[PDB]
């Protein structure tokens, strides 16, 4: 760019000469500034706007400190730190760029001034930082030779490095120092940990000075020197972040309880402002570095990120006490949507940064839970969820290797949570849907078992078994994009599968078949207890969902599907019991554990197949004479269940909870009852069961030590069933 | 390098603490003195 | 091994009925996978804020618990069937190439 230099002086060579421009003509710059913007053209031609900024522009490239001197100057002697702030950004966009030299200039001066602010206390200082760091983002939009490495190395070299970069660890106060109301009165010292709270310092100053309860409400703990106002729920080491050999020092003020609430806010207030302002001048900063070492600087700034103590408190943690108050709570609640929209923001920016192929361990979620920690604060705004779907899905496709395998159980736990609870919010729950589908396009299978697992242990302040199958359904389906979600995502727009390896629609039916072989792998495990809780919430939705659609439509087609859908459900619960057949096997807290695990996953197979059957086999007769009856369970199958029953009795005796089984008792009276045991093959079976209920009655009756403490009103209900079996089929 | 430009700001402000220390002890006399009017 | 063409092994269970048509997933996930109308009470502030608490106290948890060659180690053994096998017969996870490792690597002012 070679207009971007003063040419005529760079030319001369170079074999002093001094300048006398007093302050006096430099504030002529502003009119200019001003005039920038006037449009009106001379009878020649020229206009009054393009004059000034030629004349502007050729000042800024040949001395950009003495034209902008006489404002970093004045600003120091008086609290106009608005109108220099507003004039400057006028300056940006309207001369459209600042030349490498001119930005530079400013930038250095702009923290030499927040560095002398902090350096100097003064009445009007945090408030002078907060509206500098509101515009350095912009300036550090035209830097050249910026790096992070130069950057931390000095500003820390000058050890005041924690107001500007938000990567910054630094070791808090471990004491502090108080005065009390009065003058000259005995002073206090107290020790500081890393996560105390104003309350404790508060309440135990309040103790030590011997101040009645009655005015508890009236005393405060500011900073005289800073004139800083303190919240009550704000951490030591965050507002004293220096480890010096002086401690701070506080003073307990006694004022109206209104005024220090409404100085509280204001301060709170400000000091937001400065976060966000700080975290927008770390994405500007990470927003222009050659693409060759952005990868470098990610990284530098992932190991700062992790190793700084107290992070994801830092981004997630909001001040929610003072959301209630009427007067300033709106305020600072629409400040901190745009904080943690900003938060998400750099997080994803971080992310796309660093390789395809990391190692991740556990610490992902540290990174993670931070989505998380927005969207549960807000979820109803649609710019952030919006914007957090965007993220995730970028984030899933730029992580092939860990989300295909366990990335998708950090994330779905909140938005399952969120989706189940705000059912009202019509938009809330199709963007969901439309971000769940776009993950199993993303992921296909591998995506559902990972939802599948996270949403198990939230079954029923739980995710319901409906609001599950809505979202199965809404998945079997293609959604809309209502908010245009696809906008922010950086990817082609086709968003073919992932995997080369997998076109087809998700559907229910095929979700269980899948379901029931991670059964079938690991039977003796808690993954299986997990999908058997899973096909046991899922299975009565899917028969309701059968019925429903008949109802529906009358027609023969309709009913065809339902047989075949019949038929694969029925294929699909044989393979099953076929396949577990390790849990036929029989047999203070590690007993009450064992306990426990031993009973989840047969109760869970009685449960299901037990209504299966009894859903379904009244439905085949009345159906098809509506429209040969297929047997839906086989003899094999049934003997599995039987010895399954026996095996929860043998057990049984022992434990009352056991005897108190909800899934036992139903598959004894209402599963024995409607099975035809015409078949002598079938019959085995039922002559099973009966012995071990003969084998259990004589085990009681031996010895009434069992006898005192065996409970009697659930072996009523095993006779009742017994009888009505015995009732329903004479033979 | 880094190492001695560290010992002489060090070495530096070192002698900087002991005129401290003279002075410090020559002012912790006011202080007390308007603390024992204040309580007298 | 990168001339030759992919195949990936597949999860397969021999103990189902045939008309069970066994879904296609990969085994390695498989394997990792199994190793390990009234909403108002929800928006008020109070349960917002314990759920934050929860998030937090999950996150201080996970804090006191707390290349390319690599990557394409680890991408061939998935991509092929018989990697780092030898011999194609000895098993990649048997007992005797458990043995044979410890007692060959054995080692001890």
């Amino acid at each position: 760019l070679i207009t971007a230099i003063p040419i005529t002086q760079e030319a001369c060579y170079e074999p002093p000469p001094q300048a006398v421009f007093p302050a006096c003509i430099c504030a002529a710059v502003l009119p200019i500034v001003h005039l920038m913007e006037d449009g009106e053209v001379r009878e020649d031609g020229v206009a009054v706007s393009a004059v000034a900024q030629q004349v502007l522009w050729n000042c800024l490239i040949e001395d950009p400190s003495t034209v902008l001197r006489h404002f970093l100057e004045k600003l120091t002697i008086s609290n106009r730190q608005d109108e220099l702030m507003y004039m400057l950004r006028k300056l940006l966009l309207n001369i459209g760029d600042f030349p490498a030299q001119t930005s530079h200039i400013l930038f250095n001066y702009l923290v030499g001034l927040i560095m002398y602010f902090v350096r100097t206390p003064c009445e009007w200082g945090m408030d002078a930082i907060s509206a500098t760091l509101t515009f350095l983002w912009e300036v550090v939009g035209y830097v050249e030779g910026l790096f992070f490495k130069d950057l931390k190395q000095t500003m820390k070299k000058e050890q005041c490095e924690v107001k500007l970069l938000v990567t910054a660890s630094m070791p808090g106060t471990k004491t502090l120092v108080v005065h009390g109301q009065n003058e000259c009165d005995i002073p206090t010292q107290l020790p500081v940990h890393e996560d105390t709270q104003f309350e404790a310092l508060l309440k135990e100053c309040l103790e030590f000075f011997n101040i009645p309860e009655s005015q508890s409400t009236h005393y405060f703990l500011m900073d005289k020197r800073w004139n800083l106002i303190h919240y009550n729920k704000t951490y030591v080491r965050d507002i004293y972040p220096f480890r010096r050999s002086v401690s701070p020092q506080l003073n307990l003020v006694h004022m109206h309880p209104e005024k220090g609430q409404e100085l509280i806010q204001k301060q709170v207030f400000t000091r937001k402002l400065e976060e966000v302002g700080r975290v927008l001048f770390l994405i500007s900063l990470t927003q222009k570095i050659p693409t060759a070492h952005k990868q470098s600087h990610v990284s530098m700034l992932q190991e700062d990120l992790l190793r700084l103590p107290s992070f994801p408190r830092s981004a997630i943690d909001a001040e929610f006490s003072l959301f209630s108050d009427p007067q300033a709570g709106k305020e600072l609640f629409g400040l901190d949507t745009l904080q943690k929209s900003l938060w998400i923001q750099l997080l994803e920016e971080m992310f796309l940064g660093m390789p395809s192929e990391f190692p991740w361990g556990d610490e992902i979620m540290l990174f993670l839970n931070v989505f998380n920690g927005a969207l549960i604060l807000h979820p109803e705004d649609s710019a952030l969820l919006r914007q957090y779907a965007a993220t995730v899905i970028n984030t899933a496709v730029h992580f092939n290797h860990l989300f295909s395998l366990s990335g998708y159980q950090w994330i779905l736990p909140t938005m399952l949570q969120v989706y189940s609870d705000y059912e009202s919010n019509p938009q809330l729950r199709q963007a969901i849907e439309f971000a769940c589908h776009q993950f199993y396009i993303l992921h296909r299978k591998p995506f559902v078992l990972q939802l599948f697992a996270s949403v198990a242990p939230l079954l029923e302040k739980g995710v319901s078994a409906q609001c599950l199958f809505d979202l199965l359904q809404s998945l079997e389906g293609e959604t809309t994009d209502i908010l245009d979600i696809l906008e922010l995502v950086k990817a082609e727009k086709p968003l073919k599968s992932l995997d080369f390896c997998y076109d087809l629609t998700f559907s229910i039916s095929e979700a269980i078949k899948l379901c029931v072989t991670v059964v079938a792998y690991a039977p003796e495990s808690f993954r299986s207890l997990q999908m058997l809780m899973v096909l046991e919430a899922l299975v009565p939705c899917y028969l309701q969902k059968l019925k429903r659609q008949t109802s529906q439509v009358e027609t023969v087609p309709a009913a065809r599907e339902e047989i075949a859908a019949t038929a694969a459900l029925a294929t699909s619960l044989q393979a099953l019991l076929y396949s577990v057949e390790v849990l036929t096997r029989p047999m203070e807290l590690d007993e009450r554990i064992a306990r426990e695990e031993f009973r989840r996953p047969r109760e869970s197979l009685l449960n299901i197949c037990t209504e299966f059957y009894k859903h379904c086999g009244p439905r085949l007769k009345i159906l098809q004479n509506l429209a040969i009856a297929l047997e839906l369970l086989d003899v094999k199958s049934h003997m599995r269940l039987a010895e399954i029953a026996h095996s929860l009795l043998k057990l049984a005796p022992y434990d009352t909870q056991t005897m108190e089984s909800r899934g036992l008792r139903r598959y004894i009276m209402e599963m024995l009852p409607i099975t035809d045991w015409t078949a002598e093959a079938v019959r085995p079976a039922l002559i099973l069961i009966l012995k071990r209920l003969d084998r259990m009655f004589n085990k009681i009756h031996k010895m009434p030590t069992l006898r005192r403490q065996v409970e009697w009103e659930p072996a009523s209900n095993l006779i009742e069933g017994v009888c009505l079996t015995l009732q329903r089929q004479p033979i | 390098e880094q190492l001695e430009y560290t010992i002489e700001e060090e070495v530096a402000k070192q002698t900087i603490r002991m005129w401290l220390k003279k002075c410090l002890k020559r002012i912790r006399a006011k202080q007390q003195q308007s603390c024992s009017i204040i309580h007298s | 091994f990168e001339k030759f063409p992919n195949r990936p092994q597949m999860v397969k269970i021999s103990k189902l009925p045939s008309d069970f048509t066994v879904p296609k997933i990969r085994e390695s996930f498989m394997k990792q996978f199994i190793d390990r109308v009234f909403s108002i009470r929800a928006r008020n502030l109070l349960e917002k804020e314990t759920a934050v608490t929860k998030i937090l106290r999950a996150c201080t948890r996970q804090r006191m618990l707390s290349m390319k060659r690599k990557v394409q180690e680890e991408e061939l053994r998935e991509n092929h069937p018989y990697f780092d096998k030898p011999l194609f017969i000895v098993g990649r996870e048997h007992r005797f190439r458990n043995f044979c490792r410890v007692v060959v690597r054995a080692r001890f002012h």
